[PDB]
């Protein structure tokens, strides 16, 4: 199971075309993961039609959940692909306590920055993008 | 300070953690062992007269010891509880797809191993990886166990990769060249080390056993798994040069086996080698090192697995050229599928590949093996099965109106046969391809009995 | 039925010389002459100064020659009285044609062909020994095919040599195995149990391989091949440990604890050279090519192609530790020679070690024991950038007097017992020494402490 926060192309619209989100999503389905994707704004049935080629891929792969506690319950993983205010707000105590261990944070979006250390005291491995 | 092993638990009951746990409890009767698997058929036949592989000389050894010392079990959660050292000895499957597709191994189950004995454990204790082709193994499992921690456990994390060779497994096991144990250089692993050489210097000599860390365990492992498949494609390759120069690759293999440097093991040319070691373990060697920015080095070893598919092809196009390039409808027995003598085990076997490529020409394949169960040889080939493939109670069966019989796997009734009675009953030209070179000095007596024979290495 | 009384080998080289030599120590009652084009070589083996080293070697030539191992520059008074000709002559790579820098020139074994038939007359046999044979007994039997006499029956045979130089001696007196291939006619019988009986006056009967002359020379290039692919193949894995914090020898030695794979010739090195494996498998992969063997040429092309990674490898690891600059710096060479105990420099990796730097611009300082300077001169020159770049030094403490780094190329026994404490002294900071045969292992800790900064093949 892994965390998909952030879906649009970027934060404050539902627009998803050519977003980052989509290509990611498709890597990690081509290695069999279960995705559970939360974006604030974009409708659930864009998402579907975006990791589309009805699609029997996505009905095996993909999950779209109504908050991000449920996206991250029992994940190995959060990826963070849009930069939505939100996701630096959220309670990651409760995140990491539902994840499974080793518990990744994938900062796609260096949203995170400055919660680094906060976040490795609570036992999360971040990794962003341009840092070690 | 040191532990003592009183009570073992394997995980996975397979060519490796069965016959390993079975030498251990023959040779430590004072330690507990407890083979544990997910798949309960096995785990019933392991308590059978009838055990789930074949391996000379197991049986004995199983009904020496089961149920005194030795117990096979599907309660895999209180064998983890109660042992002292748990051995994780599972299949390592090939990605099927994603990053690596067909060549490197997937780690899924070693990773769930390791969970469950993370949720199954208190205290201390030592866990060690032990298969033919370990992977990043034990990297894998220490990730786990950093990351989940308890109050109180303590897991070790060991290395100790399994040598044996299927068909001689028992021998192998009971008198290895060597021994190799990997662990941490702290003191926590050079404790769990001595535990773990204590339980095999039961019966292994001190001075065969090696301790080093564990990566550099598994990558002596890598590498040794390599350098013997290396050594047969390249007396394969010399077969090829035989064939196209009037040599003889037997006569050419004792000259350079005679070289004390060289060594005379592992050169006997052959329709190309199977199992689930070499194959797998030059896939994983070339992965490793495109991974690491090593293209010099993976191109080198890849070149192991190009010839051995080279020298698969090669035989097949021969049989098919023999019977002048058209098999559709003509019968063919194929004697041996098995991946060696002396085991029933198929994986990667040549035979598959040389029978696939008949099939695609649409030859009826007539298949006897007397180990290999039919259930799998039809798994193993497959509509183009229900209608190519038969599987042959007796190797006379298989031969009779065949065009070709195929030699693919060296067991020793294949030299005993009949073959005067075999060439009654074939259409003529009759033709024997000896893939394994078993019917070695028969040459004269099948000549006149009326067999066209061809033999790799040889023409 | 036939005894061979008098032997000529033509080639009084690495092969011929000490072939012949023990040949004469182990059979007092056959007159053994060895005969060369090169009067200045055969001087030398007639002087207390032998033309090549090899340990045991003078003991050897001096309890035999003027006995019944002599050595001359008249070729055809040998052959005309000899009952066994060998042909022990060097082949060359061709410079140019097809198969330029790969095949091998047969044009010195034809001459020799022609002048046997020249100067024979009646029963004689002709044996062809070298250490790479490509398409010799062949040659030879065209050439005799084709010239023939009244009475003059020369028989053709087989018999590769698989002494390896600076172990030559007790190779030759004790091999694995000795193999003789010859027709498999009467004829061509009776010419291989000749031979075999001049061989069982020391060798074990049980230890004489006999076969056609095909056979025989196809063996000895797969033998050669197979020792050349173990060490690139323990090699390749000495890049891998490098990369991941492993030791190549103790890898080595987990390896060659398995009774299949042996534990010889699993020694990780800068790179293997000698006239031996790599002429061999060019000439296997150009002979695969021309059989229309293209999977074969390519497997055994990679022993090659990793011997130059390993070779190109360490000399940039080399030029990195001194940080991409090499220009005006002195560095020390130990070791030219392609193994130890010879002074023969055929495609020693000490060349291209040294061509590696000297295109950097560095200074080098080679010190060999044995290696004679005019050779190194040689071997370095295309001329005026050897001017520039190269100095021979006649002791190892001037070759890193000043120097910047120190590279091992050789494993001469001497180079572990250097005074590396007066070295550092007098060495720039910070001074490297760069192990290209692992032969200062366990010295590791004293050379640090010392302050060197040490780098060695298979460890990092
Ligand atoms: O999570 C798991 C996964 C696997 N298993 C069991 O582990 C056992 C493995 O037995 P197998 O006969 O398939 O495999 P082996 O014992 O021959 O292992 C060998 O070949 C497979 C390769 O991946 C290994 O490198 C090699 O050691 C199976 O019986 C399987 O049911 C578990 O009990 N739990
Ligand atoms: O000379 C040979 C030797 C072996 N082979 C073939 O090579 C394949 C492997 O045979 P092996 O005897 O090595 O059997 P295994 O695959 O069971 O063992 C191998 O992998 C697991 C390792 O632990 C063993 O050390 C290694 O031998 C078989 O298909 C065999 O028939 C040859 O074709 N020629
Ligand atoms: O026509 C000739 C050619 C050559 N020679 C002599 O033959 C001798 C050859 O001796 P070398 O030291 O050069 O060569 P080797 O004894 O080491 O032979 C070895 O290396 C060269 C390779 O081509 C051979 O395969 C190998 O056996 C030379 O001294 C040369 O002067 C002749 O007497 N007549
Ligand atoms: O483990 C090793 C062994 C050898 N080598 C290197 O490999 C090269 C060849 O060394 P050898 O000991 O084989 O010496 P040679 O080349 O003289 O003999 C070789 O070719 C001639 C054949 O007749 C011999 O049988 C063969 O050994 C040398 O450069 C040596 O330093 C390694 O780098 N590692």
């Amino acid at each position: 199971k892994i965390a998909i926060l952030g879906f649009a192309f970027k934060k404050d619209t539902g627009d998803t075309r050519e977003s980052s989100s989509i290509y990611i999503s498709k890597y990690l389905m081509d290695e069999g993961a279960h995705l559970h994707i939360y974006d604030p704004k974009v409708p659930r049935e864009q998402i579907v039609v975006d990791l589309s080629h009805e699609d029997d891929q996505v009905s095996r792969l993909v999950t779209i959940s109504k908050d991000p506690y449920e996206a991250c319950d029992g994940a190995h993983a959060v990826v963070i692909c849009t930069e939505w205010d939100m996701f630096k707000e959220l309670d990651y105590e409760r995140i990491h306590k539902k994840m499974l261990k080793p518990a990744f944070i994938f900062d796609g979006r260096r949203v995170l920055d400055g919660l680094h250390n906060e976040l490795q005291t609570i036992g999360f491995q971040i990794e962003t993008i341009g840092k070690k | 300070h040191m532990f003592e092993i009183k009570k073992i638990c394997c995980i996975g009951a397979g060519y490796v953690g069965g016959p390993t746990c079975s030498v251990i409890a023959h040779m430590c009767p004072e330690i507990r062992v407890t083979v544990v698997d997910v798949n309960e058929s096995r785990i019933n036949a392991w308590n059978s007269p009838t055990l789930p592989i074949y391996e000379p000389g197991l049986k004995e050894v199983v009904e020496s010891c089961r149920g005194k010392n030795l117990f096979f079990s599907t309660n895999i959660d209180d064998a983890i509880k109660e042992a002292d050292l748990v051995f994780i000895s599972v299949n390592t499957p090939t990605k099927t797809y994603g990053m690596g597709k067909g060549r490197a191994a997937d780690l899924k189950y070693i990773e769930a191993c390791a969970r469950r004995i993370v949720q199954n454990s208190n205290g201390y204790k030592i866990v060690t990886e032990k298969s033919t082709v370990p992977v990043r193994a034990a990297e894998s499992i220490r990730r786990i166990f950093d990351a989940n921690t308890k109050p109180n456990l303590n897991l070790q994390v060991l290395s100790n990769p399994e040598f044996l060779a299927e068909g001689t497994a028992i021998k192998d096991l009971k008198n290895p060249d060597r021994v190799l144990i990997g662990g941490d250089e702290t003191p926590e692993g050079q404790r769990a080390v001595q535990a773990l050489c204590a339980v095999y210097e039961h019966w292994v000599p001190r001075e065969k056993i090696l301790t080093t860390n564990t990566w550099s365990s598994e990558l002596s492992k890598l590498a040794a798994n390599a350098f013997l498949a290396q050594r047969i494609s390249s007396i394969n390759s010399i077969s090829a040069l035989c064939e196209a120069t009037g040599a003889d690759v037997e006569e050419v293999a004792t000259a350079i086996g005679m070289d004390q440097r060289i060594g005379n093991k592992f050169l006997k040319a052959s329709v190309g080698f199977g199992g689930s070691c070499f194959q797998k373990d030059v896939l994983n060697l070339v992965y490793l090192c495109e991974a690491l920015n090593l293209p010099e080095v993976a191109r080198y070893w890849q070149q192991v697995i190009d010839m051995n598919d080279y020298q698969r092809r090669r035989f097949a196009s021969r049989i098919i050229d023999s019977l002048f390039n058209t098999v559709t409808d003509k019968k063919i027995a194929i004697l041996g599928f098995a991946f060696k003598k002396d085991t029933g085990d198929t994986r990667e076997s040549s035979s598959i590949y040389i029978s696939k490529y008949l099939m695609d020409e649409g030859a009826h394949l007539h298949i006897y093996d007397p180990k290999v169960p039919r259930e799998q040889i039809v798994v193993d080939l497959s509509d183009q099965v229900s209608r190519l493939v038969t599987i042959s109670k007796d190797p006379y069966e298989a031969c009779d109106g065949a065009h070709a019989v195929v030699i693919c796997t060296e067991w020793d009734m294949f030299k005993e046969l009949d073959y005067e009675r075999i060439h009654k009953k074939m259409l003529k030209p009759a033709f024997i391809f000896d893939g394994r070179r078993v019917l070695d000095g028969l040459h004269n007596e099948l000549q006149t009995i009326g067999f066209q024979i061809e033999t790799i290495g040889k023409k």
